[PDB]
């Protein structure tokens, strides 16, 4: 379902072929309960070659 | 099955792989490091020079090295640089011999 | 186009799995259960023996 | 004599037979808390357009967002409900209901 719009200026650009200043986190999945109660499939973004 | 033949004669222990026109050398962490734009590998070696004359009694490595360094020097460096001293030999990790 | 077709095939297999995992009696049992839960304790007292 | 060739084989073998290793990595899937965008191609001119061309040195500054990282703790309770009165062999036809709810402060301090 739809929610809202964003400007191209609202997201940081990984401009140069090398840059080290990114401040990432160790992401922790908050899995939905339906994955266990009714064997539903979890999203994983677009398909890479592997 | 196969046709039999006697064992063939011996050959030089090492073969020339690359002639590098420009190679930078630096000292770090008690070791030498070598690098060039021609090849993406970085060679690492101990600070002590290897005594090539103890093993290359046939001069099969030594003669070829001298000739190559002179060809390269005459082609590109003779008009803009000078030789600092005599050649040096080093055994790099992975089993390579470098003449510098 | 390749990834578009791969996602179309895994949708077809999911529809096949849905058909073989389920069975015709599920609709009947659901229809009966929906009737019995509508009259409380008496509904359960009859529904448990009917099932 | 072959003695020099033989010891050179030994030195070359020892230099490559040495131990070497690298670590393994566990890569947890990203949740979307940090996202980035990429650059795009530009309409390149066919011939020179501009006036007053000149050369120079430059330094580029960007706005300082000053990120602040810290540690936090979450608390919640998962709940599931199903009509088991139909019997374990038939209850699945009636389905399951489920929810996720917050934990009150009293339970966090007095029990957890």
């Amino acid at each position: 379902a739809y929610s809202h719009q964003l400007s191209r200026a609202d997201i940081t650009t990984v401009s140069t072929f090398i840059d080290l200043n990114i401040t990432m986190l160790e992401d922790h999945e908050f899995v939905p309960l339906e994955v266990y109660t009714r064997h539903e499939i979890k999203d994983s973004g677009l398909l890479d070659y592997t | 099955a196969w046709d039999w033949v006697p064992k063939r004669p011996s050959v030089c222990t090492m073969t020339k792989w690359q002639e590098v026109d420009e190679m930078l050398r630096s000292e770090y962490g008690g070791s030498f490091r070598f690098s060039s734009d021609a090849i993406c590998t970085t060679f690492t070696t101990n600070l002590t020079e290897y005594p090539l004359s103890r093993v290359d009694l046939g001069d099969c490595i030594g003669k070829d090295a001298r000739d190559a360094m002179d060809r390269i020097f005459a082609r590109r460096y003779n008009a803009t640089h000078i030789k600092v001293g005599q050649p040096q030999y080093y055994l790099a990790n992975g089993g390579f011999l470098i003449a510098y | 186009e390749v990834q578009r077709r791969v996602q179309l095939h895994d949708l077809r297999f999911a529809d096949i799995d849905t058909v073989i995992h389920a069975d015709a009696n599920a609709a009947m049992f659901a229809g009966l259960g929906a009737f019995f839960e509508g009259m409380g304790d008496l509904g359960r007292a009859v529904g448990k023996v009917v099932m | 004599v072959a003695a020099g060739h033989a010891t050179l084989r030994e030195h070359l073998r020892d230099i490559k037979a040495e131990n070497t290793d690298a670590n393994f990595y566990v890569c947890p899937p990203p949740t979307g808390a940090t996202v980035v965008q990429f650059e795009q191609p530009r309409r390149c001119p066919t011939r020179p357009e501009g006036q007053n061309y000149t050369e120079g040195i430059a330094v580029v500054f960007k706005e300082n967002i000053a990120p602040y990282k810290f540690k936090a703790t979450m608390y919640y309770k998962d709940v599931t409900v199903s009509q088991v009165w139909f019997g374990h062999r038939y209850s699945q036809f009636m389905g399951i209901f489920e929810d996720r709810a917050p934990v009150p402060f009293e339970e966090v301090i007095d029990k957890i």
